[PDB]
């Protein structure tokens, strides 16, 4: 009873909006599994000694 | 031989790396024409030929022959082709172009069609040197004892839908390898069925079979002989059990 | 030129329209890529510069 | 032709509230570009 | 005649009209584009 | 021009608009993640 | 004779399309030549 | 030259025509990088050149 | 000399057709960069040599 | 007699088409050829 | 030596003919360039010097 | 005596037509080599 | 009358692009003359 | 369309048409008043 | 007011031909007083 839309306007913009935003969901997940890859790593680095940050370039 | 150019840079070292060029050019032709011994001639959807059939051609016919007296194989050839060439499938176009799919059009784990597909091998068993059968089940392999692991007969079949459907009777051994391909199952309707190991995981308190739901497990195709499994009763088997992985999906739990 | 339309009649437009949109998209990330290369035609550059910041 | 299973009367409605969507999108868009020309132009 | 696609002639000349309204669309908007472009920056 | 409500009898439009989200979502990270590299144009 | 299974006449009409689009093609290349060759030649 | 069309007797349209199409968009594409290579006819540092930028 | 459509008998026109096709464009390409390779015959760097460029 | 099972007709037709092509190759590489050897002959 | 033609009796004249393609090619290719290398046939130095180019 | 399954009636046309080509080949050979020697000889 | 809205939906937008194009090109001609 | 069945077709055509030439005095004004930008100011001292 | 799609074409034709004079009278002031004082 509650939850029912009569227009079919209003159905399907509710309908198409929930669509885009579960994919822009899916991107931020994404996005945010990479983030904290990538920061944990680093901070895991400033665990490290200070020699790993001294280490001579191979130039390239 | 240090500073010796034959002429312009070219040294040895040039003369032999050119020449591994050549003979490597020479080596994908030779490869990439014996990768055409099953397969080709290429086919349209409408199971016509094509006119693109490669840029390398279809090499000469060689001769297998087996052992046992089962024959000469000869490949490339129309015989091997058309003997395991499908036929009567339950398929329907998706369109009239090419490079779109066929939907199955009915039941696809019995009309045999996409993951449950199955090849018409020869209704001959598999045969060890002495041409006893391979699989036998391990009442019939004289000397044969689990040698370790988890004993599963007697456990029941828990599969996709979580629920129960029989107990595990027998064991089918590879005899020359020493090892189980399929097992059998005691089914609730009366009837016995085969499934292979590969596709069932031993717990300690049951055999879960992911794939298939209840209602396929007895829609499986039976073999003739209880003793003994062709090829082709391999196939069907096989891919009945493993297109559940698609076909069954819509009722596979946990 | 009167006939281009038979097009239609070789390629689907299913295939036709993802080969479209991804080579568009591609060629244009390209070039702005080729443009924010050179010091100049870098939109972001110049205007930070132009403005002083 | 339809291919997906639509008509013209669905795909008319659909395209309808898409290009609503769409509109509002370039809306927001404009104005949000509007107010970062004033903060940090780039032109 | 000829289809390996399954569309007769009319579908084809109905599809390719959409089709390039779209493309004079699209290279309406590059040709505003470029001359805004040339006279922020020109390049010739 | 006014045909172009064709495109939905040409692909399914659940997984058309859930690739828009991603796209445009991705998009606007690409673009926020390019003028955060820029010292000009970040604001953190 | 024919390996893709066209007949001369469909043959013919594909080929006059063909050559309309490949003279069009040629036809904005010689325009964007020339007025290269007229920018900045290169003989 | 007046039996060219008999070659669509032989070829697939489809094809010929995707591969044609790869073989010129890359054949511009190396052009045009060669060209942007040479710095006598690279048009970006010619515009920047010509007009003092 | 008079016999030579028999190769057409002996061959399959869609592969020589192919085959010919890449020798000859790998072909001109080779050839095209001898050239370019050498000072004396790259037409780029003589015409920016030529017209004062 | 056929390795690809063509008659001695199509072939001739081959043949006469495939030659055509060939001598307005042959035709346009002259014409190149000597242009480029009254701008810049190498012989 | 009349009997020259039996050797189309224990060859495939098509593999035969795709051999010596191929064997032709590679032969000129290689010979021009050993002529390339020394700078007294490289027809092209030959020509930048006899004509002051 | 046939390896390759061709009698000598279709052999010996083959060698025909082969050794038609073949010479044509050494002939524009011959010529060009004539010139080469006239042009840079290297005896 | 949704027939009718559309019709003249289509006038005013119609007459309003050709005002915009006329636009555009003064735009185009004022950035010629003078710079911004 | 649906703006049209909202409002009468003349109340949003005469609310739009004052925005816009208010819009264009204002902007005309702007450039008129900065010494560049005067088209009267520019013209003078050109043809002087 | 309705009218007639035939009236409003006709008095919309008989609208446009006083446009079009005003036009044509304005442009030619303009060019008159473009040369005697350019801007
Ligand atoms: C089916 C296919 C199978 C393939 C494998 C088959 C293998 C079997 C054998 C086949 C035969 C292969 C040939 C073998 C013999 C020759 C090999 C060789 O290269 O000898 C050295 C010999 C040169 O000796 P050198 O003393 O170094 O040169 C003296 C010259 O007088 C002048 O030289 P230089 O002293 O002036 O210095 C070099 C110079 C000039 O260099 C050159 O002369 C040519 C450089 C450009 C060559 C471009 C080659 C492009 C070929 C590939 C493109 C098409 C794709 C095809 C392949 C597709 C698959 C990847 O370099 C520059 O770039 C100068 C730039 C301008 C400066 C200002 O070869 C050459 O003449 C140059 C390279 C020739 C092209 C190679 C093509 C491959
Ligand atoms: C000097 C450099 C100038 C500049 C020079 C130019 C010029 C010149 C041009 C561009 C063009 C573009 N510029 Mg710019 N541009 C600059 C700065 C920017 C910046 C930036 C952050 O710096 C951005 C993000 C953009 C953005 C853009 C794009 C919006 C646009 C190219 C569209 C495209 O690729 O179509 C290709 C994309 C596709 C085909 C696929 C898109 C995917 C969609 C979303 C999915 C399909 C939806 C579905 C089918 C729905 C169906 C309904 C339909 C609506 C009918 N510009 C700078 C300041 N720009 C070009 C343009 O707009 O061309 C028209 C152009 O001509
Ligand atoms: C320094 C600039 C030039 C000059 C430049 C121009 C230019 C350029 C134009 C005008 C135009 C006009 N000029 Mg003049 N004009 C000048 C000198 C004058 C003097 C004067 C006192 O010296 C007068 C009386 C006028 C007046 C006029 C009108 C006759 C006319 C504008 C009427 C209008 O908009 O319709 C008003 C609307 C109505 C008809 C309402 C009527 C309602 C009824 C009565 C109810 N000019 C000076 C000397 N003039 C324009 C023209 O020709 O008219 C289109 C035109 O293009
Ligand atoms: C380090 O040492 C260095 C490298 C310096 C020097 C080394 C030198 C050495 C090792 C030299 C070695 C030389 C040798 C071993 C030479 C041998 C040469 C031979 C065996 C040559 C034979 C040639 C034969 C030819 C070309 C025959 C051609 C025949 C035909 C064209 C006819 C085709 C034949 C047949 C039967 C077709 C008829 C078929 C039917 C069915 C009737
Ligand atoms: C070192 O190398 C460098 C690059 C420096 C120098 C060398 C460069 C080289 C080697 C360049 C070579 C260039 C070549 C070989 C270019 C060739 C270009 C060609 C052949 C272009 C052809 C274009 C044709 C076009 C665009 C045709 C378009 C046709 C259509 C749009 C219509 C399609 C057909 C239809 C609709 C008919 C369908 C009908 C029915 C009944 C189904
Ligand atoms: C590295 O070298 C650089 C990049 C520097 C230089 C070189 C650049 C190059 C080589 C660039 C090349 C660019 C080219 C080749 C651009 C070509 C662009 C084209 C052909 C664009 C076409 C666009 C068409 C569009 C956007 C069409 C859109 C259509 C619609 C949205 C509506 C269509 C509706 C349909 C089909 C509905 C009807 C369907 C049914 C089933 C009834
Ligand atoms: C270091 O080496 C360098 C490069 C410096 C020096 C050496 C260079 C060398 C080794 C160069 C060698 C060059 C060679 C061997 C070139 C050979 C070129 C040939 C054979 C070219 C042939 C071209 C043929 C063409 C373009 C044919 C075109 C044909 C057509 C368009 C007709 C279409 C045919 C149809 C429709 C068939 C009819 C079908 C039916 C069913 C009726
Ligand atoms: C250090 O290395 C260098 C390069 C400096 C020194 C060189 C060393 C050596 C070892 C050089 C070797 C050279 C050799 C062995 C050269 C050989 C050349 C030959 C054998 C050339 C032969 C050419 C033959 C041709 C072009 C034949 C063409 C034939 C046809 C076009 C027709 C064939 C038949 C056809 C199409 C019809 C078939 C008939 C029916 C009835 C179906
Ligand atoms: C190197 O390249 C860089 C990145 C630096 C620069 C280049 C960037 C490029 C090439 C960017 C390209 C961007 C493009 C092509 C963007 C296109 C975006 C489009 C076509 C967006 C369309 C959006 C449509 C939407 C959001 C519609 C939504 C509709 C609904 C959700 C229906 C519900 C309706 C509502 C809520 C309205 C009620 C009022
Ligand atoms: C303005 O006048 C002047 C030039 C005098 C001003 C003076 C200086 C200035 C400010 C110059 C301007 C520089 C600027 C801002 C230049 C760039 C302007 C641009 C890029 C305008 C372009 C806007 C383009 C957009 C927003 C792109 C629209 C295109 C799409 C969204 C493509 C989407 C395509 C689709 C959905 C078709 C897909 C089709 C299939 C079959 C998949
Ligand atoms: C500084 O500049 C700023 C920025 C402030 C503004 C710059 C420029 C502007 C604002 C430009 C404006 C341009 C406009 C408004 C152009 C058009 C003007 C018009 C239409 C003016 C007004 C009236 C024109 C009329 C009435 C012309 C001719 C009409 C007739 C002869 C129709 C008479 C009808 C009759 C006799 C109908 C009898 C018959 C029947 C069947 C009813
Ligand atoms: C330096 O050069 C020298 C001086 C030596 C050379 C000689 C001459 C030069 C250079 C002259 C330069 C400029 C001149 C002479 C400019 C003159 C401009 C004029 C006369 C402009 C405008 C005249 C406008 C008129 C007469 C407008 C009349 C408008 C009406 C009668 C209204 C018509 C419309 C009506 C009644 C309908 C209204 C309807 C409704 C519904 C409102």
């Amino acid at each position: 009873n509650y939850s029912h839309e009569p227009n079919a306007v209003i159905n399907l913009r509710v309908w198409a909006l929930g669509q885009m935003v579960w994919g822009a969901f899916l991107a931020a997940v994404g996005v945010v599994v990479v983030i904290c890859l990538l920061v944990g790593t680093y901070l895991a680095g400033l665990l490290l000694p200070e020699q790993s940050k001294q280490a001579p370039s191979p130039y390239g | 031989m240090v500073g010796v150019n034959f002429f312009g840079d070219f040294d040895l070292a040039s003369l032999a790396i050119w020449s591994f060029w050549g003979f490597l050019a020479f080596l994908i032709y030779y490869l990439q024409t014996e990768n055409m011994r099953e397969g080709y001639p290429l086919e349209m959807e409408d199971g016509s030929v094509a006119p693109n059939q490669g840029l390398f051609p279809v090499p000469k016919p060689k001769t297998f022959k087996l052992p046992n007296g089962r024959g000469e194989i000869v490949m490339p050839s129309a015989e091997n082709e058309a003997a395991h060439r499908r036929n009567d499938l339950a398929l329907a176009r998706t369109s009239v172009s090419e490079g779109f799919p066929h939907a199955p059009t009915g039941n696809a784990l019995v009309d045999g069609v996409g993951p449950a597909s199955w090849v018409p091998r020869r209704d001959e068993p598999e045969l060890d040197a002495h041409g006893h059968n391979k699989i036998m089940p391990m009442a019939l392999a004289k000397g044969f004892n689990v040698t370790a692991g988890r004993d599963p007969r007697g456990l029941p079949v828990q599969a996709a839908d979580l629920e129960v459907v029989g107990r595990v009777s027998e064991l089918w051994v590879d005899v020359p390898e020493q090892m189980v391909r399929y097992l059998e199952i005691d089914l609730n309707s009366g009837k016995k069925r085969l499934v292979p190991m590969t596709l069932a995981k031993i717990w300690a308190d049951r055999v879960r079979v992911n794939a298939i739901a209840s209602d396929s497990f007895e829609n499986i195709p039976a073999t003739r002989s209880a003793s003994e499994v062709t090829k082709l009763e391999e196939d069907k088997i096989s891919g009945y059990v493993a297109g559940g992985w698609l076909y069954d999906a819509d009722k596979r739990k946990r | 030129m009167s006939k281009f339309y038979k097009i239609w009649q070789v390629f689907d437009p299913r295939r036709v329209f993802v080969a479209q949109g991804v080579f568009l998209f591609l060629l244009a990330v390209m070039i702005h890529l080729i443009l924010l290369s050179k010091p100049d035609y870098n939109w972001l550059d110049v205007g930070t510069a132009k403005y002083g910041r | 032709l339809s291919f997906t299973g639509l008509s013209d009367e669905q795909a008319q409605e659909l395209h309808s509230v898409y290009m609503s969507g769409l509109w509002l999108f370039v809306t927001i868009a404009v104005i949000a570009h509007i107010a970062v020309y004033i903060w940090r132009p780039w032109l």
